[PDB]
């Protein structure tokens, strides 16, 4: 059937497209046998866990709002001549009813290597970033000793502290835990928009001794973004057999997404970031997407929501162009 | 026979000021509606009914008439609120745009009209008012700015416009997130999702003097995209103009649907916009104009010049500021000033 | 001269209804304001310059003028758009009022007078162009609804009432959770929390015929309080008006305010009102009367009747919703319903 | 987990054979539709707010010893066309029949006010022409205009339209709570040509509420086959219903209409639940939608009291 | 001065009694020895700790709004002829930046504990519900094994799971830990306000097991709710040496707090809740005061925190009238300068 | 410790000897007067809003490796009655001429934009007769009224007033963002009679802002004893300053202000700072508030680099 790909008909077909699953995919539980049958190449995860965060809360309300403003598009991408439907598939969210956090991250970990064991990508949607430590760490051990992974991150905070409160996995501990993982190389790591007065120094300090080469706003501004951008894609993904991708908007300007745990105004615009997709989506291919600290009470006409949807299916869609994965032009509606 | 008469900074009994060009000027007796809105329309103007007849006799050169209509809309309802928020914000500004040093006011005898009325449940009969009431503005001798209300304005719009050229030709320039070219929706031929291709059926409007700028994301299925297509109309998206240059692509637009016309037709709806600066709008999108392209394509527009301006989709209620109120507020005023720039400049008369 | 003339459902051109009696009934042509208010006065009713000669020609009766002065407030601003949420909400209504089969709008010949212009940062001009104004409502033959603004109101309200009742007496009642018998604000007679006291300064304003309803809570200094014990003014507390009963209370209240009196101001605070009807003032209050409450002292308020009836303080910026407009606009209508039923029933005229 | 339905109920297809076997008595059926709206937008949101409202309650009501746990399943929403009024009416007209065929009671959540014509029709066709219906509505408008801008299916129509049905006599009708001028003066004249006995607030609140409630319910229900019970909830108080399409002050507070659920559930059934014209964007607070998920869950609770339903 | 009592003269004096601490009062130390020179009755205390919350966030930043909006009122209650300038101050709030919930208690333990010595009463601000655990903790260390406590609060939880997610200190195990306190008999234990749909059947077992013996809202309701929290109050106060007061303001019906953590409609009115007030303060006195579970990010024009604070500062003015600690009436604007 | 102060800084008196003593070089000052705005209501309430905003901030700035903490103390909110701006107006003028008194930089906090008026006359009035001042304005509106509604201390009368300071030559004031019809003619032609350059939103635009900027600022700082820094947030485009008195679509995005914000810290001082016009009921999960935050706190840690 190519009827998702069109207005709708009348009479019977009618409905309507905003009236709920990630972009109106099928439900598959989480289970690799059923995830590998089904024939999708992405599965939505929704993680709607807070306990890491220290700052406002809200997070654990993201996964069901990023799943209604999904429902505001189409599957097909005219901009590509590409179409999502079939492409991922929704698994629900991790169940952590009136568990501690050691046995919410348990369940995150297990579903996470579930995921990965059918072979389709996750696309995992938090809660805060403590999710990220855990979900990098089942791709570590998914792939093994003897391969190599690379982890790209986009947000204005660094997330380098190596303790917080006498905790050590809480989301200001998160990139102090993902560079320990064996087989990510520090040079294989990649963070991108690091702003002034949201990292404290011994974050930076931290950052120096172990040697990670991040790409402050500022060094972002003095390169002109994207070519220092490009030379952070390179080392990510050359010679890596797995990269894991993770997004906080808070590292776009404040007004383009206002629903988020923490936000500084003067970060990357909307157009900029939908220039950076395509870059990644040239290197043809990615083995774990997350998003984390959206925060929908703080948002407004949904514009952080609005936002990271439209970048992960942008990017879903560019890296099925990418791969020559088009539909035929020469369908018509009145081919229904 | 009706005159076209207004109080300056609003205010009438004891305290009324009187001066002919008060209105360009800091209010000299009282604050006029810059805190408090009071009985403002639509720039303080005049109010006009919309009849060829009192039109004419006012000599007015600008209709402002709101078509709040949103009930044939496929998305969500909210413009209905639209004009309301629009009125209200232009008693934030005078009627002076020093960028342009013109009085807006004054130079083009601008009215407000009043609303369209509706018929709940009844787009057909609706959209039937919509076009009787734009006739009467061209009629009377005025262009129009309308102002939504859903994105089937448009069809009575241009239905209108398009009886009124003729045996003449009539361009058509449709600015949107969304390509909004379905042959149908669950049947229906007019909705808001139809504009263009309800335009390129009119027996005077052309495909070569049609073209679509602004376009990105995936609320577009691929009926829209091959509406394009197959009648061979010029599609610059977001990307293009951001690549290209705003200028460079808004002038190559504008010349391609004027390009041997009598008339155009452009309709722009707030989701063009980018979401940062809008929010107030049925389908609100990232990726957009910025807040200072959108006042560079209002003047590039007020430039070349067109028939009816139609601006569509603004949702007051989803703002908890000015900002998008504020926004439409400019888009029509920067229009105005910079059309009546180029009208002096060429020793013309609105 | 003058005429009183209204469109029933506002909308004129081609879809205008001409019914006399249209504005009564479901709208025939077209859905009216309901929905997107257009260009809607007070009630729909003729807008008419604030000029006694103008209002006399009219044969209006009761004027609505909004005073949105808010710059003689101890408290914040903020009621200065109170206006244009009450303006707004009629739309929300007919004028016909079925509890009392009564058409406000054609018993009264209601008109709208628009705002009475402010001097920013000029209290003392503000209140001279307010008194101004109202004087050439009273002149013109009409009673007057005064919408505010702060609650510095009655200063000029009732000194304009005063003038006009001349040898005769005038009654005050002030109806509000704060007791505003500062004798000054930082050495400031006239502002917000001096309505009664200046009232009584008044030369044909007597502590006899003064009372105070609605008072609780600690906004209220002991020289407010100290005002009604040292003129002995009866001042019913909320607490005492819900031991006894609204109806006792404010039926005592109007029997001595209007004794031997041959003019009455009623100011009302909406800070009266329980802060869970009544979130947008300048100065909610927990504890005071519920809405079925507010209603019932509308509805006796009207059987007694005032000559100038002000309600004050409303913020809109602060409610979400609309339930706190709405009600304002309730208090209004349910005091010219009852106040048309009892003429009626007496056999006298507006 | 990840799904969001009313009470936390399981998801069940609008099948009368899926739903007559899944153990329910209540199906919840959403209808973002909002066409017939003569006034402010935004009900079309009030389904998914209510069904996220009532996310936050335990299914247990200790008053009651009454566990609401698998006592409802959620269909979903209609699947509705917009600016195509006919064909979506016709949508809602063929779920509520289904829903009625599998024996549960449809608790429908519009959307605007119109919705309730189409249901009101379901049920008096479901039970036929040898059967009577009766009808309680609570709203403080009267919906009585036979035409609104000359079209006859609008919200404000509602009442003219259900008040034709033929096996609804216009005896076994009850209305309560008008007040306030949103009620022109032809739907007072149609009313009482008709002769539907609305009792306005003012009556009710001259008649202590109750006694005027308990003879409404008497009439509705004493000799009718089914009944339609249908709340517009401006009939409340504004103060604690904000969020509602036309707000109203001077109405019910929650306490009061509380009591009145018991009252109704004394009567042992009803045939279908409507709530229509919440507005979400209006609301402090969530605090109508609140107080219709109270109003809705505490009838479901003292229902099933009186059926001797308890744990 | 009495200058504070009336409306401001003109000159320096003129100021804005809106333009922070709870009631413009004195700042104060958490110290006792300087709570006791300060001549105050009350010391208020916030407590900006949520970490016990498991339902909707906000409560932590109550403790600022409440300052707030106390500034919106004169200390002066013409109802009463009471004054209450000098009768408060203001400890500031309990530091817990970047500590372990355990160590956050402990610092609410002192400081209660801190306060309780001084003789004054704290007026504790939430915050979540949990920090009543550690108050009503520190009363009863204070006290001591040769005292008896009793307890009221009004809510519409129970708060009675003997455990949540494993853990004992969570907000809705607060009751269930407070009435474990040794010197606090359960008959001098009150709930007044416990809702339909907010509380499990495990509570209301534990609850039934343990002999609380809570008011419902249609126990109050079927009583005329006057006659029931005048028992209740009869079985907190009688036999007690302290008493322990506080308030979920989910006790009101949503229309008259709709900022709280969670409510439901069909609670108390304002109205009802300004009769409860003055018949808790005939019984003359009370050891601690608390408020918790406001939240203001869900609150509209601060209805539910000025709910609050004038049913907090109401209490403190009728318990003055009680004590014969009224003004002179005589007083007058005139007699300044 | 539940006291909420400007980047959580130590409240100081406003006391010249005190804050002399308390090592700080910044003194925020709290102005919450509204009575000078002829807009909507709302600006009374930015400077509670806009120390809360701080405190979401860390003060270490790691571009410039310079932790704030110890630059600023807040001396609370200026008393001010109701109802009288005259008296008002007073008790701020001897606020601001306190701390300038301490040799400390106030960073003055309204409310609405006549508070500028007064506080550059109190700079005027401590630099004396024989010095000179430049001042420098960021704004959409040109405030050139010499009178509104007959008033001449309102809120659009603030630069007629300015510019008639004694010991401030026009060619020492700029003014920079002008857009959009909350100019009326009269506010242009008084700019034009009395020589104020002010540089256009169009302007700048035209010339890729930060040539004009720095020409202006030479102009501003150059030749002068004393410069005055003032900021009404309009200047930026509305969708990253929407919650002030009177928005405005098309000015500076947040990235170009921060970088003027440079520009100005290279000169190496700045004698006063004022932001007016913050308006927290319109504003958008705080955006306003943040810029704002954001341009003082990067403008505070540009000038220690
Ligand atoms: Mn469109
Ligand atoms: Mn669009
Ligand atoms: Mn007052
Ligand atoms: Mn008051």
């Amino acid at each position: 059937s190519y009827a998702h790909l069109f207005s709708p008909l009348g009479g019977d077909a009618g409905d309507n497209y905003r009236a709920i699953t990630f972009l109106r995919s099928a439900h598959v539980p989480l289970n690799a046998e059923a995830l590998k049958a089904c024939g999708a190449k992405y599965a939505f995860v929704g993680v709607p866990f807070d306990e890491g965060n220290i700052g406002k809360p809200g997070s654990e309300d993201a996964p069901r709002e990023f799943r209604l403003i999904t429902q505001e598009y189409f599957s097909y991408w005219f901009e590509y001549n590409v179409d999502l439907h079939g492409k991922a598939v929704d698994c629900g969210d991790v169940s952590m009813p009136k568990v501690s956090p050691e046995v919410a991250h348990e369940r995150i970990y297990r579903a996470v290597r579930e995921v990965l064991k059918s072979g389709l990508i996750p696309i995992i949607c938090g809660g805060d970033r403590s999710i990220s430590i855990t979900a990098a760490r089942a791709l570590s051990d998914h792939i093994g000793p003897q391969k190599k992974m690379g982890y790209m991150h986009f947000g204005a905070q660094l997330d380098m502290a190596d303790s917080w409160a006498g905790e050590r996995n809480l989301a200001p501990c998160a990139m102090a835990r993902i560079t320990e993982l064996p087989n990510l190389d520090i040079r294989n790591v990649a963070h991108l928009g690091a702003r002034n007065a949201m990292n404290p120094k011994d974050h930076i300090d931290l950052s120096k001794e172990r040697g990670l080469q991040y790409d402050s706003m500022f060094d972002l501004f003095d390169a002109g973004i994207y070519p220092l951008v490009e030379r952070s894609i390179d080392r990510v993904w050359s010679g890596t057999d797995a990269q894991y991708l993770g997004f906080n908007f808070n590292v776009m300007d404040s007004s383009t997404a206002p629903g988020v745990t923490s936000t500084e105004p003067g970060g990357l615009e909307s157009r900029e970031m939908m220039r950076i997709v395509d870059m990644i989506a040239k290197r043809g291919g990615v083995s774990v997407i997350d998003l984390t600290e959206l925060c929908p009470i703080f948002d407004i006409s949904g514009t952080a929501a609005r936002l990271a949807a439209c970048v992960i299916m942008r990017l879903m869609a560019s890296l099925a162009a990418q791969d020559g994965d088009v539909i035929d032009d020469k369908l018509r509606r009145t081919d229904l | 026979t009706a005159k076209w008469q207004f109080t300056p900074h609003q205010h009438r009994g004891p305290a009324e000021q009187f001066g002919e060009n008060d209105h360009i000027y800091s209010p000299k007796l009282h604050n006029g509606s810059f805190k408090s809105r009071g009985l403002a329309t639509f720039m303080g103007a005049p109010y006009c009914p919309p009849d060829r007849h009192k039109i004419r006799e006012m000599g007015a050169k600008i209709c402002f008439l709101a078509v709040p209509w949103d009930q044939g809309q496929i998305v969500r309802a909210g413009a209905s609120q639209g004009a309301a928020g629009l009125r209200d914000a232009t008693t934030q500004y005078f009627p002076y745009m020093f960028e342009y040093d013109v009085d807006l006011l004054s130079f083009f005898r601008v009215v407000d009209c009043g609303d369209v009325p509706t018929v709940p449940g009844n787009n057909i009969k609706s959209q039937e008012y919509t076009a009787d009431y734009v006739t009467e503005c061209l009629e009377g001798g005025a262009k129009v700015i309308l102002f939504g209300g859903d994105h089937s304005l448009p069809i009575p719009g241009a239905k209108a416009l398009s009886r009124f050229t003729g045996s003449g030709k009539m361009g058509y320039l449709h600015v949107d997130c969304h390509l909004d070219a379905g042959p149908d929706w669950a049947g229906n031929l007019i909705t808001n999702c139809s504009g263009a291709p309800r335009a390129l059926d009119l027996p005077n409007c052309n495909a070569r003097n049609m073209a679509h700028m602004g376009s990105r994301n995936s609320l577009n299925p691929k009926d829209w995209w091959d509406f394009y297509v197959d009648n061979e109309i010029r599609v610059v998206t977001m990307p293009e103009m951001i690549e290209r240059g705003l200028e460079v692509c808004a002038n190559e637009i504008f010349e391609r649907v004027k390009k041997d016309t009598d008339s155009l037709y452009f309709t722009w709806d707030t989701d063009s916009i980018d979401i940062s600066c809008m929010p107030a709008n049925s389908a609100p999108e990232c990726y957009g104009l910025k807040g200072r392209e959108v006042i560079q394509l209002a003047r590039i527009a007020g430039r070349h010049g067109c028939d009816i301006l139609d601006i569509v989709e603004l949702c007051p209620y989803f703002d908890p500021s000015q900002i998008s109120v504020k926004m439409t507020v400019n888009m029509i005023y920067h229009y105005l000033g910079s059309r009546a720039q180029t009208l002096r400049q060429q020793g013309k008369q609105p």
